[PDB]
């Protein structure tokens, strides 16, 4: 949307070093080992085939925008939880919600949960969904 | 016509507030049933407040008992009651007893709870105030009853009978008398055959009665005096047939108990002239056959009564000789209870033993010879030994006291027998009753056998008053205690005990015990083997059995002899022919020489009894033993009730009468389709699919066979568990739905949750997302 | 037997249960009777225990084709009529007035029949918005009409 694509934009400078305005294989793996670890060769290529067409900000912005699609809004999540906090505490019992996701429903799996709560905001037993949401996708904060 | 001599014969409050279903009877443990005013409910448990104790307790609603209102208290006739139940019956009486009335009626049943003191209720004045009085006017008195039996003998023209019963020391014997004493005051002309009959008691009561741990004057013989009449007036005559005297007493006196009154009154020195006719030192004390227990009966004078006995004995028209000829026989036992031994011979003091001789008119020496170990016929002789000898002495003691008692009575019947025109009779029975002790054998069985027979005549007259509301409440109905005759029969029927103790009697104990079990035992509901119900101070038996009073464990030890008396033949033969009339007669050779086992006569005696009872329009009297203490005014709840348990209230096989007004609040639940309308049930009935010979719809009530009304409760029980659990299942469902919406919403919400998340966990594993994030500085 | 649009009134609500056990195509006999309630019914626990059914949670689970003969069997099951629910609450009315104190009522269903947990009883009252007088007695006659006359009227 706004900063969102402009943010995504200011980011393209970054990725592209030759600053040719296009992001090649020999154009990624570089800035890769420039901010940490780089991928694998094939990975690189396997990342370019995902760019049906060659490499620019709009073929880019494309495949990217091609994901945050089939996902609900935020208040519709910061509320989907709320259905289990009957008394409006703005928090759930860490053994409650957790009980939920693995025993009943679309059966999450350990690997899935572990990776789910590995950083979840639990206080004295209370899982704060308000922000696990406010962040599952990106809180407004500044 | 009120209140002159009616001080203890027959107002107060109308009101002090009685409520309806707030007040009722509750089971107390000291008072039997204590009064209470209810407080709350909780299922079976019911909270109620005790009236004049004032402190509350838990109670099952099936022990709680209905109670009647005030102006219905201290009632003359309990038949006219709303709640003739246990805690109601036990009340009314108490109320009346504690108030100076002893007599009460309940349907065709008389109620006199024994007052241990004397009472003014018997004055001719009163008597007068009675005769001819219809039942419903004059307050309740044996008189009123005694009267209407004649009122009824005449006009209806048939014999009536009057059965007076209750427990021991109840009052049977004391009213039976007061009764003949009444009938008496209606005949005289214009010491008296009337006054002669009155005396027949002091005689038979002297020889016959005795002091019992229970009652100092317990009978020991069954009496049934018949009192005939002329076509018109007072009596024509009377007669007496007695039943089963206790022979046992004569020689043994249960501790704290004594032998027959006479014996003791023979040694009191009233007429000392006789001391010498008796060869007896007038000290009760160290004679033996009569002093195992008390020798003194308090508030009972041996001289005065004895004199009264002698005095009476005369008016009986007994010669001076006959008069004496009795005392004589009677004293002879005092002495024989003495005849020492030391051996098969040792007759230590043949100095007393000397003495029996002068009295019977048999040389004592001849007698001590001929049967110390002397012989019999076939005649032969074989060594009588030191013990049976002792146990053959009493053989003679008792074997006579019976022949003597027998005679006495048989003789009284003789002077009371004027042979004038006789038409009707008022037979009065003063017999035993049912007794269950910590040991019951044979003697103690016939009292029972005789009663069972007495129950047939009892309900025989109930089936009959029963069909008195098959007429009252328009209904025709088409065993109900058909095992009862299966007891009667079990005992008296031909292949039974009787038909055998009489038959199978090479006889010793089990020869006899075997047939019994093998034949109608093993396999009979009634005649069964024993077990331990823990009789308390209780003991030894061999067989058990059921009577319309419950069961009782019998023994069979030495009966084949128990049904007989071992009067050692020659002792008899020798006594047989002696010079003392009474004695010689009391032992006569037969119609001719060259019969009796105790039942051949009793079954005979009894059968005869019944026959006549059925020849009479009976009248029942009920005697209640207020308490165990011989104290007047005292009430022993636990006992009164025990008594009411088998006579006029519940515990036999008849139809369960029930008013509709009740059938409603009762089983209405077994058929839930209706809307008052007194017909609220005809429907429930059909609405159940019942085979109806099984029931009859009279007017304001309903009659079912047995176990009918029983199953209704058993169904009504199983029926409401369901009906409740049903309405429970309802509530249960209303819950699972009260919240379904709620559930389905969440089902959505979760789908949202474990979906977005399951993606926000793919976004961070997408090669590119990493790199982007690698750089948002 | 039941209709086809009915064989659906069963597919629809069981797809909520296969849910809260985990989408697998099976449910737990324990929850069985519960589903059958949601479908306008009130079987007895003894009942559901006949038609398969299970005591404690997680014992045995079943798919649709077995979970089917259930409903139907437990369908031809005895239910109660208004009278029954009154011709039975009369045996607790001594005044005959038509009242049964709360202290009692509790006990009645908490202690008799298929006893109810105090909990249920507490809610079921909250819901039906019951109440007692200063005498503490309740007019049961009604109460039986509320519970009978379902959740949302
Ligand atoms: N109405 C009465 N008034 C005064 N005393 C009475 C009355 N009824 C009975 N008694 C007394 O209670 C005693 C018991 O009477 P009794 O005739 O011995 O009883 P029973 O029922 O005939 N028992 P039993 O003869 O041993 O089978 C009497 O001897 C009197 O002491
Ligand atoms: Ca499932
Ligand atoms: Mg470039
Ligand atoms: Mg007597």
């Amino acid at each position: 949307p706004q900063k969102q694509i402009q943010e995504m934009k200011e980011a393209f400078s970054m990725i592209d070093v030759d600053r040719d305005g296009f992001v090649s294989k020999e154009d990624i793996k570089a800035i890769s080992e420039q901010l940490g670890r780089a991928p694998d060769d094939k990975e690189l290529t396997a990342m370019l085939k995902e760019a049906p067409g060659p490499l620019n900000f709009t073929m880019f912005l494309s495949i990217f925008s091609d994901k945050l699609s089939g996902t609900d809004s935020e208040e519709t999540i910061r509320n989907a939880f709320a259905m289990f906090d009957e008394q409006e505490t703005k928090k759930l019992n860490i053994e409650y919600i957790k009980d939920l996701l693995e025993n009943m429903g679309d059966n999450f799996n350990k690997d899935e949960m572990r990776m789910t709560f590995k950083e979840a905001p639990v206080e004295g037993g209370k899982f704060d969904y308000v922000k696990f949401t406010a962040m599952i996708k990106g809180s407004g904060e500044e | 016509f009120s209140d002159p001599d009616f001080q203890y014969l027959a107002m107060k409050e109308q009101t002090a507030a009685f409520d309806g279903k707030k007040n009722c009877w509750v089971p107390d443990e000291k008072e039997g049933f204590a009064s209470a005013e209810i407080q709350s409910s909780k299922g079976d448990e019911i909270t109620v407040k005790i009236v004049a104790d004032s402190s509350t307790r838990t109670v099952k609603k099936d022990d709680i008992q209905s109670m009647n209102p005030p102006k219905f208290e201290k009632l003359e006739d309990m038949a006219n009651m709303t709640y003739l139940n246990e805690a109601s019956v036990l009340y009314n009486l108490r109320s009346r007893y504690t108030s100076g009335l002893i007599y009460t009626y309940s349907g065709l049943f008389c109620i006199a709870v024994n007052p241990y003191r004397r009472l003014p209720i018997y004055t001719d004045s009163v008597i007068a105030k009675y005769r001819g009085k219809r039942k419903t006017e004059i307050p309740p008195h044996l008189f009123s009853v005694a009267d209407n039996a004649y009122q009824n003998m005449v006009t209806d023209r048939e014999n009536q009978s009057c059965l007076i019963t209750g427990e021991s020391g109840a009052g049977k014997t004391e009213n039976t008398k007061k009764v003949i004493m009444y009938l008496a005051k209606v005949a005289c002309a214009v010491g008296s055959l009337e006054d002669q009959i009155i005396q027949a008691n002091p005689v038979l009561e002297a020889y016959g009665n005795a002091k019992t741990t229970r009652n100092n004057n317990s009978s020991r013989f069954g009496k049934f005096i018949r009192i005939h009449f002329g076509p018109t007036g007072k009596i024509a005559g009377a007669d007496i047939e007695t039943y089963l005297l206790e022979k046992s007493r004569v020689t043994y006196q249960q501790s704290a108990e004594r032998n027959y009154h006479i014996f003791y009154q023979i040694c009191s020195n009233a007429i000392p002239e006789l001391n010498d006719v008796m060869l007896v030192t007038p000290d009760s004390g160290l004679y033996s056959f009569i002093n195992q227990g008390c020798l003194t009966v308090d508030n009972i004078d041996d001289v005065e009564e004895f004199k009264l006995c002698d005095e009476a004995f005369d008016i009986l028209g007994f010669t001076k000789e006959e008069k004496q000829s009795m005392f004589k026989c009677t004293a002879s036992i005092l002495h024989m209870g003495e005849m020492k031994f030391k051996e098969q011979a040792e007759s230590d003091g043949t100095a007393e033993a000397e003495k029996v001789a002068f009295l019977c008119g048999i040389n004592a020496g001849d007698l001590l010879k001929a049967l110390l170990k002397p012989k019999v016929k076939v005649m032969v002789t074989k060594g009588q030994n030191m013990n049976q000898v002792v146990n053959s002495v009493g053989a003679l003691a008792k074997s006579l006291y019976d022949r003597m008692f027998n005679w006495l009575v048989r003789r009284v019947n003789k002077t009371l027998d004027t042979k004038a025109k006789r038409n009707y009779y008022i037979g009065v029975l003063d017999i035993a009753g049912f007794e269950i002790f910590d040991f019951n054998s044979f003697e103690q069985l016939c009292i029972n056998y005789t009663n069972e027979r007495l129950q047939q005549f009892f309900n025989h007259h109930m089936f009959i008053l029963e069909q008195e509301e098959y007429k009252k409440e328009g209904i025709a109905w088409e065993d109900f205690g058909m095992d009862l005759q299966m007891c009667i029969d079990l005992i008296e029927k031909p292949m039974g005990i009787l038909s055998i103790l009489e038959e199978e009697c090479k006889a010793d104990d089990k020869s006899f015990q075997d047939k019994l079990y093998q034949n109608h035992m093993g396999k009979n509901r009634m005649f069964t083997k024993p077990g331990k119900p823990t009789r308390p101070n209780q003991g030894p038996a061999h067989f058990e059995l059921h009577h319309y009073a419950g069961n009782v464990p019998y023994s069979i030890t030495g009966w084949l002899e128990k049904n007989k008396d071992p009067i050692n033949e020659n002792v008899v033969a020798l006594l047989g022919a002696s010079k003392e009339p009474l004695v010689a007669e009391l032992f006569k050779a037969p119609e001719e020489p060259a019969f009796q086992t105790i039942s051949a006569v009793h079954r005979e005696s009894l059968n005869k009894l019944m026959k006549n009872l059925y020849s009479t329009h009976p009248h029942f009297v009920r005697c209640i033993i207020p308490n165990e203490l011989k104290q007047p005014g005292l009430v022993d709840a636990e006992l009164v009730l025990h008594q009411l348990q088998c006579n006029g209230v519940l515990e036999k096989g008849f139809p369960s009468r029930l008013i509709y007004s009740e059938f409603k609040q009762r089983y209405s639940i077994l058929a839930p389709n209706a809307i008052d309308g007194k017909t609220v049930s005809e429907k429930i009935l059909a609405g159940l699919q019942m085979d109806p010979a099984e029931y009859r719809l009279g007017t304001t009530k309903v009659f079912f066979k047995a176990g009918v009304l029983g199953n209704l409760e058993e169904m009504r029980d199983e029926r409401l568990s369901k009906i409740i659990s049903m309405f429970q299942a309802h509530i249960r469902g209303y819950l699972i739905r009260k919240a379904y919406k709620k559930l389905q919403d969440q089902r959505i919400g979760l789908s949202v949750i474990q979906r977005n998340i399951r993606k926000w966990l793919v976004l961070r594993n997408w090669q590119w997302w990493k790199l982007y994030s690698k750089v948002k500085p | 037997k039941l209709s086809q649009d009915e064989i659906d009134d069963l597919k629809d609500v069981f797809e909520l249960f296969d849910f809260w056990d985990g989408r697998d195509g099976a449910v737990d006999a324990f929850k069985l009777g519960d589903v059958c309630r949601c479908l306008g019914i009130n079987p007895r626990n003894e009942d559901v225990f006949a038609v398969g059914g299970t005591h404690k949670m997680g014992e045995k689970s079943l798919p649709f084709e077995e979970f089917l003969p259930a409903y139907e069997g437990l369908m031809d099951c005895e239910q109660g009529t208004f009278a029954d629910y009154m011709e039975a609450f009369k045996t607790f009315d001594r005044e005959g007035q038509g009242f049964i104190s709360g202290a009692e009522l509790r006990h009645v269903l908490t202690a008799l029949g298929e006893r109810l947990s105090d909990e249920d009883v507490d809610e079921i009252i909250k819901l039906t918005d019951l109440q007692e007088d200063l005498e503490g007695n309740v007019k049961y006659e009604d109460f039986v009409k509320k519970v009978m006359a379902g959740p949302y009227p």
